[PDB]
């Protein structure tokens, strides 16, 4: 889009119409005429415009007020408030910004943040920003947490989160203009290589690729109809998986592929019968033919002069056959044609399979590359809601970070009181306040405690997971919360860092898949990828098969790569390698895995109920209802951007909002 | 909207697959004995049609009769008169045949015939024992 309403779409938000956020803090307005409506939109929307055309800078109110006309720089209560709301939800002046009018001499309120993830490190820039105390407590050595790089002399590799999904209407579009954020796009060609038992692996046909890929989207679509228009969601009192779903829409093709094939053949024999009962009649004619010619010629043979009766006999008998040398040539016609009849149907069968092993084994790959991309098992994603963030995509072509992703976080923590080894081991909350208690990582007996008016948990859903529990909360969570940690799914995927001297693949090629045997293994080193001068190729790990190469040591694990690439690009040609790296995210503590998915039997409204956060009991029963005391961000909070770092980075902003709401009041309902 | 190009899925059928744990692979097996029953039936009748093809080689030109046609007179001969008679009697109504076994009397005037001579040659008497049979 173009214009003020460009800002509008690229901040996430609908140009022409108020949302429901605003209307909670501008009721006024919205409750009003609609013209007022027009002047605030305008006004909303101009002044993002601003905050993006430059957003290495702050935009203070006078800056804004500065560049409006009449009549919407009239009325200047309006103006501020907009510049307030719009600054309190980080829709201005978040990320990395050069201060104008620099920080309040003392800060009010006192908060302490778990996790320096992404989700944190946002919230915590905001708050400062908002000029409250902050202290962040990150259990690891490092700031990022799932925003991992892996670096080693010029060699750079993103072992955690890489790729930008798209800058139109992604915030990180504001982030990479506020940091060199080197960002490549991905040439979107993906070769596929199938093993042969040991024989050399041919690459896959551009016809066969073309059409399972087609098969497999045809698929899926398909699954769509059967949840929605069929409403197949239970089964056995069970939700459906995608899994589940996929299989029965397979069987069904298969099925269906057969139900031809014994209508086709039924058809031929119906068609047999009717050529066998003429045959019938063909032989019981030429029967009855060759003893009436007998029968005329005997009475042919009668010498004349005859006397009439014999001579009718003749005429008679003579007709009489040429009235059976008629019916046979009728029939002899009919044969002729059913005869002809048989081998169009014989020429034309229906389909053969529905699909032959080497075909539903290239399909196990587009299947893979699925569990891939949802970090899960398609036999744990809900089939009514797997698909739900599909509307809030973005647009423009994927993105990477060349210079390792690490650049992002790195770059946020830049000011902040950040505790690095600090694990968190139990938090208290209650109506007075909020104390947390931590450990050093390294020598746990030595421990730390932090006051504070208010938490922010960060925790990783994985660790929120953990049975027994690593953080123990005091009092314990509500049954509404832990219920939806339980529903919720947190998936798993790997990544393989493969440094080499020597560049042997096809330089010009971005990303190659390999096709291994079976369904079983689909996940096994699936697909490949390359990116900088650099000498790296990079090889994943999906589905139920992430889980269990976590078992699985790094050389055997480099090993079974290798193997597979010699099989591609000839044994001779591919060296060990220098360095080797492999993820281990679900066995790594301060994760338990990748990132969210919708399990069967959860829906978005629990990454709801994730965001929600906890108010205490009272202290002195029957005392005044109390604050909001712990909060929750995080990608696993974000209905509508989940397991993404623009969805972590947004939980962010959004909970520094809420509780600046809380803790400092609101100056634009004034 | 509706099932993708091609894709088939009616409500019935995922009832149907769906109802048991392995009411799936008993419906798809349940299909391939079906299959090759009908195949076997289809080897079965190509083997008996063969044989009455072989019992009709030769088609039936060892007993077809050269044709005639002399033009279709008007004279009624005694000869043909009698003909007629007897044609009636083993034919009755069949004006076709009859004409046929005169050789020269078409079929108006085969008609033509039957209802003069009617009163001479007794054709009800006729008509009537051909009935008979
Ligand atoms: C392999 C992989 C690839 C990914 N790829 C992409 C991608 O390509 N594109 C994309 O957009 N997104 C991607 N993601 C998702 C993205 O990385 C995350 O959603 C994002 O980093 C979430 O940030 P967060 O703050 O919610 O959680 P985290 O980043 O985990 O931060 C939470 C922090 O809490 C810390 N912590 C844990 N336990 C304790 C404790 N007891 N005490 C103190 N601190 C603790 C952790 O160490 C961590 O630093 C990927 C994730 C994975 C695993
Ligand atoms: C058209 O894109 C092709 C392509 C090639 C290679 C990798 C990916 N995607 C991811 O690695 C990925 C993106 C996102 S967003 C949240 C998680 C996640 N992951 C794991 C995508």
């Amino acid at each position: 889009p173009s214009g003020v309403e460009g800002a509008a779409f690229q901040s996430r938000l609908p140009h022409d119409r108020m949302t429901s956020q605003e209307a909670a803090c501008f009721p006024d307005i919205i409750s009003g005429p609609q013209q007022t409506q027009k002047v605030f939109l305008f006004i909303r929307n101009r002044t993002l415009q601003l905050w993006l055309d430059n957003p290495k800078i702050q935009l203070t109110f006078e800056a804004t007020l500065q560049q409006l006309e009449a009549p919407y720089n009239s009325d200047t209560v309006l103006v501020h408030r907009v510049h307030s709301y719009l600054e309190r939800h980080g829709l201005i002046n978040f990320g990395i910004y050069k201060r104008i009018k620099p920080l309040p001499t003392k800060k009010t309120g006192k908060v302490i943040i778990i996790g320096s993830g992404v989700s944190g490190l946002a919230a915590a820039r905001q708050l400062q920003s908002f000029g409250m105390d902050v202290t962040l407590l990150e259990a690891r050595d490092r700031v990022g947490g799932r925003v991992a790089t892996f670096r080693k002399g010029n060699y750079v590799a993103d072992l955690g989160a890489m790729v930008v999904t798209g800058l139109g209407g992604n915030p990180m579009a504001v982030v990479s203009k506020q940091v060199n954020m080197e960002l490549a796009k991905i040439k979107q060609k993906c070769p596929l290589y199938e093993a042969n038992g040991q024989a050399d692996d041919v690459k896959v046909p551009k016809e066969k690729d073309e059409m399972v890929e087609q098969e497999f989207n045809r698929l899926l679509e398909a699954t769509s109809y059967l949840s929605h228009q069929l409403d197949f969601n239970v089964l056995n009192n069970k939700p459906v998986s995608l899994g589940q779903a996929l299989e029965v829409v397979i069987q069904l093709q298969e099925k269906h592929v057969k139900d031809e094939q014994i209508e086709h053949w039924k058809k031929i024999v119906k068609t047999q019968e009717e050529l066998k009962e003429l045959l019938n009649k063909m032989v019981n004619l030429k029967e009855k033919i060759k003893e009436l010619h007998q029968q005329y010629k005997e009475a042919s043979e009668v010498k004349p002069p005859r006397d009439i009766t014999a001579e009718f006999l003749v005429k008679s008998k003579h007709r009489d056959l040429t009235a059976l040398c008629k019916e046979y040539d009728e029939l002899a016609e009919t044969q002729g044609k059913l005869e002809e009849k048989l081998q169009e149907l014989e020429a034309n069968p229906p389909s053969d399979v529905y699909l032959s092993s080497r075909d539903r084994q290239i399909l196990d790959w587009h299947f893979a590359n699925l569990e891939f991309a949802n970090a899960t098992p398609l036999s744990t994603l809900s089939l009514k809601h797997w698909d739900q963030d599909d509307d809030f995509e973005f647009t423009g072509s994927h993105l990477t970070v060349r210079n390792g992703y690490s650049c992002v976080p790195v770059a946020l923590a830049e000011g902040l009181d950040i505790k690095l080894n600090t694990a968190v081991r139990q938090v208290r909350y209650t109506a007075s306040g909020c104390e947390v208690i931590a450990v050093n990582t390294r020598s746990t007996s030595q421990t730390f405690i932090y006051k504070c008016d208010a938490v922010l948990c960060t925790l990783p859903l994985g660790v929120l997971k953990q049975q027994p529990p690593a953080v123990q909360f005091v009092p314990p969570l509500p049954e509404w919360k832990t219920s939806a940690v339980q529903r919720m799914g947190f998936g798993n995927l790997n990544k393989v860092v493969l440094c080499f001297d020597r560049v042997f693949w096809d330089p010009s090629v971005n990303l190659f898949g390999h096709v291994g045997s079976t369904t079983a293994s689909r996940g096994e080193l699936f697909l490949f990828w390359n990116l900088y001068k650099a000498p790296i190729l990079l090889a994943l790990v999906a589905g139920e098969a992430a889980g269990i190469m976590e078992n699985i040591s790094d050389d055997v694990i480099v090993g079974r790569c290798l193997a597979i690439l010699k099989g591609i690009f000839g044994s001779s040609a591919v060296p060990q390698p220098k360095e080797t790296v492999v993820s281990r995210w679900r066995a790594d503590p301060w994760a338990r895995g990748s990132y969210s998915y919708v399990a069967a039997g959860s829906s978005g409204n629990d990454y709801d109920l994730m965001a929600q956060p906890i108010t205490p009991g009272p202290s002195i029963p029957g005392a005044p209802q109390p604050i909001p005391r712990l909060f929750f961000a995080g990608e696993h909070t974000i209905r509508n951007y989940p397991a993404t770092v623009h969805g972590a980075l947004l939980s962010g902003l959004r909970e520094a909002g809420r509780i600046a709401d809380q803790f400092l009041g609101a100056m634009y309902t004034l | 909207r509706k099932p993708p190009k091609g894709m088939f899925l009616s409500q019935e059928d995922v009832e149907a697959v769906s109802a048991n744990a392995t009411a799936a692979t008993t419906v798809l097996r349940q299909l391939d004995m079906e299959l090759v029953s009908v195949k076997r039936q289809i080897q079965n009748i190509k083997q008996t049609n063969s044989a009455l093809k072989e019992k009709l080689d030769g088609g039936i030109e060892p007993y077809r009769l050269p044709e005639v046609i002399q033009k279709c007179n008007a004279r009624w001969t005694t000869e043909e008169q009698l003909l007629a008679v007897q044609a009636i009697r083993k034919y009755g109504r069949d004006f076709q045949a009859i004409s046929d076994v005169i050789g020269n009397k078409s079929v108006v005037q085969v008609k033509n015939f039957f209802v003069n001579y009617r009163r001479r040659f007794n054709i009800d008497e006729v008509l009537q024992e051909w009935e008979a049979e």
